[PDB]
């Protein structure tokens, strides 16, 4: 589980571009407020290699 | 910004979580089923509820979309798989009291045992002995003494259990939107919003009728003939004009007549096409019994086995020390991982298994490309139809000159064409009318068409009507007949086997057309042929993603249910029959007059 990748991002990364961000990905109008749940998911996955 | 676009980032979402989640819970249920060990229970029973918790939680944040303003099908297809609430909708103690009358009836279907009245200090239980002196057993006496216990005893500990499961499934039905359980059944075959493939929920049933109309006079030679061969074994308790006693059809229930092979052979010193003589002399091992189906597989052009298959499949019974399931599965991990668990014995049949179960296999790898919650068959027939058909191919003499285990010098005469074309019609159509006897009766009693008195009376009917199998002695309503069956008592849809033994011979004939077969269908190798196999692999990569109909179009070229290609594969058998039934009486009486 120390292998992580980002599913969801406003727009396109910039060739040779880094993102670390952490912060929840606004898929609807309803504000975030940084809290998890419905229509507000956090973008980064774990590979869960086996 | 849209609700399409919410719904494809949820979609994506659920699809991540659904795919880790599912691969734990099949992994663990693997590992019981390989080791039957009570860690490995604990394990299974914790990741089935994770799985089942996730999947709550997932319908619960899925049924905020609503669905008429979504245009991509795809995206309403996943939406409509997940948000159905199956038995959540109803209130926590009725949901409970469903979940545990459906667990007492499966602990009573499990654990009955009925066995001879003064005699109880042993007893038999139904699957190591039951279904052997059904199968095996030639006296009329003690074949009727076993099936009416049974049929007493489970009818009388199963009715009540019955009259409340059909009530709590019909409620769960009709709050769920749907007209009644029947209804709830058959919308797996249900396809809307697509223009021209629209198939709806009530015409499976008018279909099934009409492929049944030219179902029945075959049958009904069929019968005619299995009647004048029972006569052989049964002098005096048969009736010509009447109907075949219920306890002399092979097995407890009468759904397949392939223990009958014996009894109602054609030509009884002709030999039989069974290889497992050339395999044991050869030593023909269940590796390489893999590795020639993988060779089959490659022939037709789809792609070989994975690494992960060769390294992971239990091929073989790993002893007595660590016991494992016995049953034949295709198992469709997650993540790319396919097994199959199987414990293989050096014979024909396993070797045809064998090949069923690897077509199960080579559809589920097909669709890997598709999201989760479509990665399944387009109807419940067609991954069953899939694998019979390579179980179809495979069983050809052409097929077991091809690869050895057949002496090029076998003369295939037209006598053991009729034989295994018999044997194939017992195991083929006989099941037919007792699947849609079976399946119209729970739509009825779904439907409140049969009242709540009258179901032994009218379920015995329709098997005079239908399936032309007379009763021994009359039943009322302290007994259920139909619930001694495996499937209706544990929840499962029945319809699946005769929309699987249509599709079946549909694929076979738009294959072997596909391969420029120049013979009788029964005699088609799919071998060899690489246009057949894209052919077949352009359905198998939709997976669930497009509606069956859309899919049948692409393999057969029509969109609805055809019985052409089942009569056209009997066809030398259906005029041998027409040939020996001219001194027999075709047809049956709905009378008493045998027993
Ligand atoms: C099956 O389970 C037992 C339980 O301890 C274990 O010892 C054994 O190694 C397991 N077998 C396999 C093949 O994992
Ligand atoms: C439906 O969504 C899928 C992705 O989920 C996309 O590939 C496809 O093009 C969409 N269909 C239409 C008609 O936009
Ligand atoms: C599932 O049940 C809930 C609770 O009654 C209901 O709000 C929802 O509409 C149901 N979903 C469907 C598809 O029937
Ligand atoms: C499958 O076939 C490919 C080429 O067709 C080959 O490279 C690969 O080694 C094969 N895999 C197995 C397990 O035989
Ligand atoms: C098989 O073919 C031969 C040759 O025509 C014929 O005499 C015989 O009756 C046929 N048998 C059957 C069962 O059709
Ligand atoms: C299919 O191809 C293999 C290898 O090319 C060959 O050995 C086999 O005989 C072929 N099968 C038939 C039925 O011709």
């Amino acid at each position: 589980y120390n292998y992580l990748y980002r599913l969801f991002r406003k727009s396109n990364l910039k060739p040779f571009e880094r993102d670390i961000s952490t912060e929840i990905y606004q898929a609807g109008n309803k504000p975030c407020n940084g809290v998890a749940g419905f229509n507000c998911y956090f973008p980064l996955r774990s590979y869960g290699f086996r | 910004s849209t609700i399409e676009e919410q719904a494809k980032t949820f979609l994506d979402k659920f699809n991540h979580e659904a795919e880790d989640l599912f691969y734990q819970s099949s992994l663990a249920s693997w590992n019981y089923n390989t080791n039957i060990t009570e860690e490995n229970v604990q394990n299974m029973n914790n990741a089935g509820d994770k799985w089942s918790a996730f999947l709550k939680e997932q319908s619960t944040l899925a049924q905020m979309y609503p669905l008429q303003e979504i245009q991509n099908l795809t995206v309403k297809l996943q939406l409509q798989a997940l948000q159905q609430n199956g038995s959540s909708v109803l209130s926590e103690d009725k949901s409970k009291r469903l979940n545990t009358i459906l667990n007492t009836m499966s602990t009573i279907y499990s654990t009955g045992k009925v066995c001879n009245p003064d005699n109880p200090q042993e007893c038999l239980l139904l699957e190591p002995g039951l279904n052997e002196i059904m199968a095996n057993s030639l006296d009329y006496n003690e074949r009727l003494w076993a099936w009416e216990s049974w049929r007493s005893e489970v009818g009388k500990q199963l009715r009540p259990l019955y009259e409340e499961y059909v009530v709590l499934k019909n409620e769960m039905a009709r709050a769920n939107h749907y007209e009644d359980y029947g209804d709830y059944w058959r919308g797996d075959y249900e396809v809307n919003g697509v223009d021209g493939y629209d198939y709806s929920r009530g015409q499976l049933i008018e279909d099934v009728e009409h492929t049944f109309e030219e179902i029945k006079p075959l049958y009904e030679h069929l019968h005619a003939y299995v009647r004048a061969k029972l006569m052989n074994a049964y002098p005096s308790y048969i009736s010509p004009i009447g109907c075949l006693p219920a306890h002399l059809l092979g097995d407890m229930w009468g759904r397949f007549w392939t223990n009958l092979y014996s009894l109602t052979v054609p030509f009884g010193q002709k030999p039989n096409i069974d290889v497992t003589d050339a395999m044991v002399d050869q030593a023909w091992d269940a590796q390489r019994i893999f590795k020639e189906a993988e060779k089959f597989f490659v022939s037709v052009g789809l792609p070989n086995m994975t690494q992960g298959f060769w390294e992971n499949s239990m091929l073989t019974d790993p002893g007595n020390v660590q016991k494992a399931v016995c049953h034949p599965t295709a198992w469709d991990l997650g993540k790319g991982d396919f097994r199959i668990l199987m414990c293989t014995k050096v014979t024909m049949d396993d070797f045809l298994t064998a090949h069923h179960e690897m077509g199960h296999i080579q559809y589920d790898m097909a669709y890997a490309a598709q999201p989760f919650l479509l990665r399944n068959g387009a109807n419940e027939g067609f991954h069953e139809a899939v694998g019979e058909i390579m179980s179809l191919s495979a069983a050809t003499p052409k097929h077991l000159k091809s690869i050895g285990l057949l002496s090029p010098d076998f003369q295939e005469d037209n006598e053991t064409e009729i034989n295994f074309l018999l044997k194939q019609a017992l195991t083929i159509v006989g099941t037919l009318p007792f699947t849609y006897m079976l399946e119209k009766w729970r739509w009825m009693v779904f439907k409140g068409e049969i009242p709540k008195d009258q179901w032994m009376k009218k379920w015995w009917e329709m098997k005079r009507e239908i399936v032309g199998v007379v009763e021994p002695v009359p039943h009322d309503e302290t007994y259920c007949d139909p619930a001694s069956l495996f499937h209706v008592s544990n929840d499962y849809s029945f319809i699946r086997y005769y929309t699987r033994t249509l599709y079946q011979f549909q694929f076979q004939e738009a294959l072997c057309q596909a391969a420029k077969h120049e013979g009788p269908l029964h005699k088609c190798d799919i071998s060899n042929s690489t246009e057949a196999g894209q052919k077949l692999f352009n359905m198998l990569r939709l997976g669930k993603s497009e509606p069956w109909t859309l899919a049948l179009e692409n393999v057969v070229g029509a969109k609805n249910m055809n019985v052409r290609p089942l009569l056209n594969y009997f066809e030398p058998l259906f005029t041998w029959l027409k040939d020996q039934n001219k001194n027999s009486f075709v047809g049956w009486s709905t009378d008493w007059s045998p027993y």
